[PDB]
């Protein structure tokens, strides 16, 4: 009888190849033993189900509604198909539902609210459609709702929001219409709030600030308008992420006072004026995101104060002044993009105590002066991209000994000198731009021995001497652009062993031979080597 | 430099004791030491005043204290809290028979959230629970509730919220107008009479539960006034037909249930549910429900569910049900239909077992 079920729930799946091979009524006498199915001691009957993660393949066999006594269905990452079978609903014992990351369509069944005593229901990650209905009201003792990664339409109607003992609203990922509701803050047993990556207009309430349960707001990549509502600053919330929005108007400064934040994100929204000071007694917050607004004025140097700051994104603003010296503060930031803003001046040497600073971006300022010799201390730096300013000065040799930099982008300076050796010995380097600089010398040799690296590009400097004959060594050199510089001799026969050069720009020297024979010739730009008086080829301007 | 107000203090160090938690006794101050599941604030005096207090595990990431099965008890000190706003018992259960206790009474103009949710409280709902004028959220859900609903009840003007699921509540629902009442929960009790006619004058409503109870009389005509309700649950009781001759006051509705009300014993008019803009699950099984099936229904846009089976259907399937793309669940079966089937392959094969047709031997096809 309950072994028929099990029997029916085996042949609905599909790719059962050495799978199920417990699950046999005659072979196997004892139905309680099978794999992933669990009884109670007293009446050997089924009360837990769990296939997680097999890839079974099938479809759920309404006979799984045979099994009156469940408990608990546990049918995650199976690639099941079909719909959510109604006969769940005659599992009245029901209290932990779990369909998540599957491929099932169609509507959350009206059975499902048939389930008193359910208390997870989790689909997340499925192909399934239709609204969010009234009916999961009408389950009392749901704590924990969970449907993100699901084509779900309609309104959240604000029905949904009137349920003391819900813990967890993930409708994450769907394409939801309409508006919040101030009844949202009738969720007084909520704890996580999650809503991103819906289409919901509207403003946010202003009643919001009743919402004191939560711990974690989310709301973000939804056309929200309006402002940040001043009851903002009465949550409990660690987490406040309201980015992706059209959110106007300035950054409340009474968020200043949430002290239990721990993670802030007013990103990508059309915020304005300026970066208020008092987030600097944010003493929690790990993670501040900011960036892609219209925010002006200074990074405040009271961002310093922030102790626990981990990610500190600015970028994409119109921020102007100094990279405040205090930012020195911040033993454990790991990653600072100040990028594309209209920062002034030195960076400053002081930044060099964020010892744990791991990726550093200024791109797109107008920063002053040289390369602090302090930036040698920065042992644990990966990304390193103080492209498009004014620095000056020469490339240090002591950037060489960043032993763990992948990624070094210093073009469009004004940086001086001859290249640095050193910079040769980055062994993890992949992507190496100097361009567009008054880089002189000779191209350095040492350049063969970057392993790693994939992309070179030193165009539009004043580099002299040859071409080195070692970059033949560089088996993932995809990209090497040489242009505008003064290089002369020949283009070497080495090249051709560059496994992976895609593109080649040498053009705009005082370059002279013929080209070598390279395997990927064809891959290259027409204009790949015009400017070169003495090379002869078969292009304009070429004396052959 | 702030402290709590000394006797609000020992009350709540006795109401812990009472409930179980003797350790809050040694807190110094209790305002300032506030644990989850306690609520300070301070009046313009700096003077901490207790406002919420919690007990049970509803959970979170934290959750709140629990009660000693073999010595808690709802203490009469609450009354001493003058400014208690929030009252939350969850799960907290007594050594063995308690009734609400009617001194909660005694704390009157200050509280608007009681919540008294699976306890096993027992006996009547004490009368003097109507002294709670400002009363927004009333909850005693699933504890075993004897005799009537108290007329006091009407006392609670600005109720936003009123749960009384699960008990076994008797008498007539009484008939109280309150004007911002937004959920109304009476289901599984043993409620009987008509559907109170004032129920349709509180407009603000948005849930209507009276599932699983005795209510008899039909619908009153009288609920298109309900210009805000979304959902509509009165399954599986005593109501007679007919519908309403015009349902078109009620956008908003995005369900009906109808369910169990095995002697309703009318025609669904085509005229019935025109208008319904909203309406995604309609769930008439079961009913006695006679004639044939209208075809306005399939003009209904927002319609998801449609559950039809176990009536006296008769007649043609509406050949307009060809045309029907978004019903996810349709069930007509077991009824006395006797047409051919006029389904396309489209969304039959879409459909598979969530259409229901069979036990029908008229039907074709």
């Amino acid at each position: 009888n309950e072994g028929k079920a099990l029997m029916a729930i085996k042949g609905s799946f599909s790719n059962l190849v050495n799978m199920l091979l417990d699950w046999d009524d005659v072979h196997n006498s004892d139905l309680c033993s099978w794999r992933g199915v669990f009884c109670d001691n007293v009446s050997y009957s089924v009360v837990s189900l769990n296939l997680s993660s097999l890839n079974l393949g099938g479809e759920i066999s309404p006979a799984i509604g045979d099994l009156r006594n469940l408990q608990s269905i546990d049918l995650q990452g199976n690639k099941l198909a079909g719909q959510i079978p109604d006969e769940i609903g005659n599992c009245a014992s029901l209290v932990y539902l779990d369909l998540s990351e599957n491929l099932l369509y169609g509507d959350i069944p009206f059975s499902i609210s048939k389930l008193k005593q359910l208390e997870t229901l989790n689909l997340k990650n499925n192909q399934l459609t239709g609204p969010v209905p009234a009916t999961l009201t009408q389950i009392p003792n749901l704590k924990r709702l969970d449907l993100a990664g699901n084509h779900l339409t309609g309104e959240i109607s604000r029905l949904l929001y009137w349920n003391e003992v819900l813990q967890y609203l993930g409708l994450r990922g769907n394409m939801l219409t309409g508006t919040l509701s101030s009844d949202m803050c009738q969720l007084t047993g909520l704890w996580y709030f999650d809503v991103r990556g819906n289409n919901l207009t509207g403003t946010i309430p202003e009643s919001i600030g009743n919402c004191t349960s939560f711990q974690i707001l989310d709301i973000s990549y939804n056309q929200i308008t309006g402002e940040i509502p001043y009851n903002i600053g009465f949550l409990q919330v660690a987490t406040l992420s309201l980015q992706g929005n059209r959110l106007t108007g300035r950054i409340p400064e009474v968020i200043g006072l949430m002290q239990a934040l721990a993670v802030l994100d007013l990103s990508d929204n059309e915020l304005v004026g300026p970066i208020p000071p008092i987030l600097g007694n944010l003493s929690f917050t790990g993670k501040l995101y900011l960036h892609g607004n219209m925010l002006t004025g200074p990074i405040p140097s009271e961002l310093g104060n922030m102790s626990r700051l981990s990610y500190l994104q600015l970028n994409d603003n119109k921020l102007v002044g100094t990279i405040p010296p205090e930012l020195g503060k911040l033993e454990q930031l790991f990653e600072l993009n100040l990028a594309n803003n209209r920062l002034v001046g030195p960076i400053p040497s002081n930044i060099s105590s964020c010892a744990a600073l791991n990726q550093f971006n200024v791109h797109g300022n107008l920063l002053s002066g040289s390369i602090p010799l302090a930036f040698r201390n920065l042992g644990s730096l990966t990304y390193l991209n103080l492209s498009s300013n004014n620095f000056k000065g020469k490339i240090p040799v002591e950037l060489g000994h960043i032993i763990n930099l992948d990624k070094l982008d210093l073009s469009g300076n004004n940086f001086s000198g001859s290249i640095p050796l050193t910079l040769g010995d980055l062994e993890h380097l992949l992507i190496l731009n100097l361009s567009r600089n008054h880089l002189s010398g000779q191209l350095p040799a040492e350049f063969g021995n970057l392993r790693s690296i994939q992309m070179i590009d030193v165009s539009f400097n004043l580099l002299s001497g040859v071409i080195p004959t070692e970059l033949g060594q560089l088996q993932n050199l995809n990209s090497l652009i040489l242009n505008n510089n003064k290089l002369h001799g020949k283009i070497p026969d080495q090249l051709t062993n560059c496994f992976t050069l895609v593109n080649l720009n040498v053009s705009f020297n005082n370059l002279s031979g013929i080209v070598p024979p390279m395997k990927n010739f064809s891959r290259f730009a027409p204009a790949s080597f015009v400017g070169n008086p003495y090379l002869c080829g078969n292009w304009v301007g070429s004396i052959c | 430099g702030a402290r709590t107000e000394p006797d609000e203090q020992d009350a709540v160090y006795d109401i812990m004791r009472a409930t179980g938690n003797d350790w809050a006794a040694a807190i110094p101050d209790v305002c300032r030491g506030r644990w989850h599941g306690i609520e300070c604030m301070p009046d313009q005096d700096n003077v901490y005043h207790v406002v919420s207090l919690s007990f049970g595990a509803l959970s979170d990431d934290t959750a709140f204290p629990t009660c000693d099965p073999q010595r808690s008890y709802v203490s009469e000190s609450l009354t001493r809290l003058k400014h208690l706003k929030a009252l939350f018992f969850y799960r907290c259960l007594g050594r063995a028979p308690q009734r609400i206790p009617a001194f909660l009474g005694r704390l009157g103009s200050s509280l608007q959230t009681l919540v008294l949710r699976e306890n096993g409280f027992l006996g009547p709902i004490p009368d003097e629970l109507g002294n709670l004028t400002n009363l927004k959220v009333l909850d005693l859900h699933k504890n075993h509730l004897n005799g009537s609903i108290p007329l006091s009840f009407n006392r609670f003007s600005g109720l936003r919220s009123l749960d009384l699921s699960g008990n076994r509540l008797t008498g007539s629902i009484p008939g109280f107008v309150l004007p911002a009442l937004s959920v109304l929960d009476l289901n599984q009790n043993l409620l009987t009479g008509p559907v109170p006619p004032t129920l349709t004058s509180c407009g603000s409503l948005i849930k209507i539960d009276l599932s699983r109870n005795r209510v008899t009389g039909p619908i009153p005509e009288s609920i298109n006034r309900l210009n805000q309700l979304v959902l509509l649950d009165l399954s599986y009781n005593r109501l007679s037909g007919p519908f309403p001759s015009s349902l078109q006051g009620l956008n908003s509705l995005q369900a009906l249930m109808l369910k169990g009300n095995t002697k309703f014993s009318t025609t669904i008019p085509e005229n019935a549910f025109k208008g319904l803009k909203n309406l995604m699950i309609l769930v008439l099984s079961n009913t006695n429900i006679q004639g044939s099936i209208p075809k306005s229904l399939t003009r209904l846009n927002s319609l998801r569910v449609l559950h039809l089976e176990g009536n006296n259907l008769t007649g043609e399937i509406p050949l307009e049900f060809r045309d029907v793309k978004h019903l996810s669940e349709l069930r007509l079966n077991d009824n006395s239909l006797t047409g051919p089937v006029p389904f396309e392959r489209d969304t039959v094969w879409r459909m598979r077992r969530k259409l229901r047709l069979y036990n029908n031997a008229g039907l074709c096809v």
